[PDB]
């Protein structure tokens, strides 16, 4: 009798998943990136080394990352809407045998 | 036990709401069996409405499980767990898991049952002459 | 018993402050039962009321949880947690969890059944001839 | 007991699905004598049905397995696992794994067995004279 | 005990100086009933005085609670913590917790109630004739 | 016991499916002995059917082994295992291994086993006046 | 029931919060930091390592670092008072599961 998963439950949250699907270039050469596709979705978000402050010349901003450990299947680039902000996946460790993954998600917005 | 509380510990116990023909016809009609006339009119309804619930949450949730289809039909507790990376520990229910039975049945698992027990024991002595 | 204590449960114990409903009609009118005119003036209603909170307190919160629903049918203590890597470990309670008991009611998990038991101790010398 | 309770278990039990020929000839006509007239008629369709999931739930699922084929014809506890680098540990299960039977047969393993042990206590008083 | 020793624990016992009403009419109308005349007039005063301060340290604070809204109505001991990255282990109490009591009061929990005890054996030989 | 079941367990526990000689001739033969026509008919057939696959399970696979040639001769239990890097740790087994007999045969080593033991207890008390 | 931050109440100390609301630019380029707010408040703090000397040619200064613990919501980029000098804010990690973060804190005083 199986359940690992099972502790991925006790602590978690309401995620906006965004999958992605690719495009392709204008005859001019430019990129057209389009097809997301959204679902409310659960994880278990923790802050492994978030919000560094970074004061370059041009200003002040800051620098996030997080992990996951979600039971969907979300692939290498992705993204994950969380506390207002996007994050983009930089890349997951998949567990077939179970039903879950790990994920490194890293803010957008500059 | 002239009436048998049905559709009702859905008012009692909020947290059953799922599912109502498991509980009525299926459960209901398990326990009513239990209670007797001999009883006190203050507990005849509220033992059965805690018996029902006793059954139901023995199995994973009203009928057989929550909305996730993950249940289990021995009741394994979970004594540790870790989601840093995931792992879980659970208990060893064979006959008896812990200062538990193995050849009775276990009224004092959840709240429930110890409700149902806490009735019984007072309202029906044990004592025969055959 | 004259009037069963009700609605005021709020004012003698502050926590609880939720619902009335559940409070009032669903668990008050199953404690009042226990207190008899045998009793003394100054216990029949602080140990009604101090019983009704011990019902409500074992489970998660006045109507079967707090605001947040996550609510335990099976009171499984936490032993020990850690945070910067999330961990629990839980105790097992399967049917005396420890040092506890498995075949009647066990009035002294909370605060709230000491003070029941300690009454009731007090008030009701138990002895018999039939 | 007249009739033989055959393909209904499946309504009463929803989890079980997946065969029925295993069941109603192979393993229903191994439990419907234990039953007996003397029982009464509130327990003699829910016992057996009860008892039959047991038997079913002994095994890995109804016909000897799940869809997937890893089962155990020796019921061995897992007790603790971890997936951030495969690992799992088991219990030991010889004559009697731990609180459980080695000369009898276990019937408080699953939460069905327990049913029918509740019943079975219930209907039938031991007590001989020969 | 000719007067209820009111408002006077504060000057008594200084840390406990944040409520007056739930302490003089809702606590100490609860100890004065324990104290007799037949003990000696350097007692009366003090242990009823300690008695309503056990009882009331055996919530949270004065009233249920400190200034912070953190309290146990199940008093679990802190075994241990830290801090560099934070954790704690609390202790189990479902009966009786270590060396405790299950079907008593225990007043040996306290300093105030060890002082209410130490009292109460000098003061009231236990012997009966009935 | 007029008829030797043979080649029906194939049918009645679908695990065994490899071999067909080792199983009617070579074990078939030496369980259809302890069946007795003192029995009832609903038993003669289910009880040697189960023991012969008590028997076949006892070994690796209904002949010594399964299709890999990894068998032990000394059914070691596997406690633990790990395959982040091959580990794997098994139990001890001389004369009895744990809560298991040293001086007779243990029937409830798998599910088999306490299946015939369950029927051999219900069809043959044990009483003799020699 | 639940009590982690329980933990810090054993070691803690009054330091003020001064919490932080970005400005803008003159027309001429330059910079205008303001809207600070100021709140005593408790943490754990804990000298990890901290006072490393530097003999430059310029002379002696130091440099100071410390981590927080503490119970409140504290941004990226605020200040901390303590032992009467400023701290500035690295990276925190909070934990909003509980109810407490951790901070790295770098004098400010040259």
């Amino acid at each position: 009798m199986i359940d690992v998963a099972i502790a991925i439950d006790a602590e978690s949250v309401e995620v906006t998943w965004r999958n992605r699907s690719g495009g392709s270039y204008d005859s001019r050469g430019n990129a057209t990136g389009a097809s997301w596709a959204d679902t409310q979705i659960r994880a278990a978000i923790q802050p492994v080394s978030g919000r560094e402050l970074q004061d370059l010349p041009e200003g002040v901003r800051s620098k996030v990352t997080l992990v996951a450990w979600t039971r969907s299947e979300v692939a290498e680039n992705d993204q994950i809407i969380y506390l207002g902000d996007a994050y983009r996946v930089y890349a997951a460790r998949p567990r077939p045998m179970d039903g879950f993954t790990r994920i490194a998600l890293g803010k957008v917005s500059p | 036990n002239p009436i048998p509380a049905a559709s009702d510990l859905k008012t009692r116990y909020p947290e059953f709401t799922g599912v109502s023909d498991a509980v009525v016809n299926a459960i209901i009609a398990e326990v009513n069996g239990m209670v007797d006339d001999g009883w006190e009119v203050s507990d005849q309804k509220p033992a059965v409405l805690a018996l029902a619930a006793h059954m139901l949450s023995r199995e994973g949730y009203p009928g057989r499980a929550t909305n996730p289809n993950s249940f289990d039909p021995t009741n394994r507790p979970i004594l540790s767990r870790k989601v840093g990376d995931v792992s879980t520990t659970f208990g060893r229910t064979d006959g008896g898991a812990a200062e538990g039975g193995a050849n009775s049945y276990n009224y004092s698992s959840t709240v429930y049952g110890q409700t149902f027990l806490r009735l019984l024991r007072l309202n029906a002595p044990a004592v025969g002459l055959v």
